[PDB]
């Protein structure tokens, strides 16, 4: 069931 | 099946952008309208970050494709990166003749992040987002997944804020048939 989320986070700007 | 995935997948894609288009979570600058859709659309044109949100979700699409998936969680962080928002995507016909399946998806939450564009505060500089996908009970190269933490999913005080569309203020349509 998790929860799961990316390892990576989201780049950046 | 695979057509369920594809459709959501597509949605939730374009939803992911949309989320950080009217909260502002990338600044107004790196967005650009998609004429892709009879609905409209705003999407990021900043490549690393586009190509971030697709392999999310092609890593969601396996799973969509088989049911596993209750939902997928947009999650907006400030940068001490508590979760401030929490967009919410559970997963539990119509004629293609004015609108495809997926702009239906998309024009049912474009009236709802349009309330949302009003009814809420504006977060503050530097936040960012994560996705969680939240399986039932019972791929890409470097792109792993980790269990979430337990500080990205919980809320000092979580309010439900209820997007009631426009039409729903103003107007109630219904359809009656003979015999």
């Amino acid at each position: 069931s998790g929860p799961w989320k990316p390892a990576k986070p989201a780049p950046s700007v | 099946g695979q057509v369920v995935a594809d459709v959501l997948c597509e949605f939730l894609e374009v939803a992911v952008h949309l989320i950080l288009y009217v909260r502002e979570v990338y600044p107004v600058g790196i967005f650009q309208k998609r004429k892709k859709y009879n609905v409209p659309v705003q999407m990021s044109c900043h490549p690393e970050l586009n190509q971030y949100i697709q392999d999310t979700l092609h890593c969601v699409k396996p799973l969509l494709e088989k049911n596993d998936v209750e939902k997928v969680v947009v999650v907006i962080l400030d940068k001490e990166h508590r979760p401030v928002e929490k967009f919410v995507f559970e997963i539990t016909i119509s004629s293609d003749s004015l609108l495809s399946h997926v702009e239906q998806l998309l024009a049912a939450f474009i009236l709802k992040i349009s309330v949302c564009d009003a009814v809420l505060d504006h977060n503050p500089p530097g936040c960012t987002f994560t996705v969680l996908v939240h399986t039932r009970e019972a791929v890409i190269k470097d792109f792993p997944w980790i269990l979430a933490d337990e500080q990205d999913v919980h809320m000092h005080d979580p309010r439900l804020i209820p997007l009631k569309t426009m039409t729903s203020d103003i107007l109630k349509m219904q359809l009656y048939v003979e015999e």
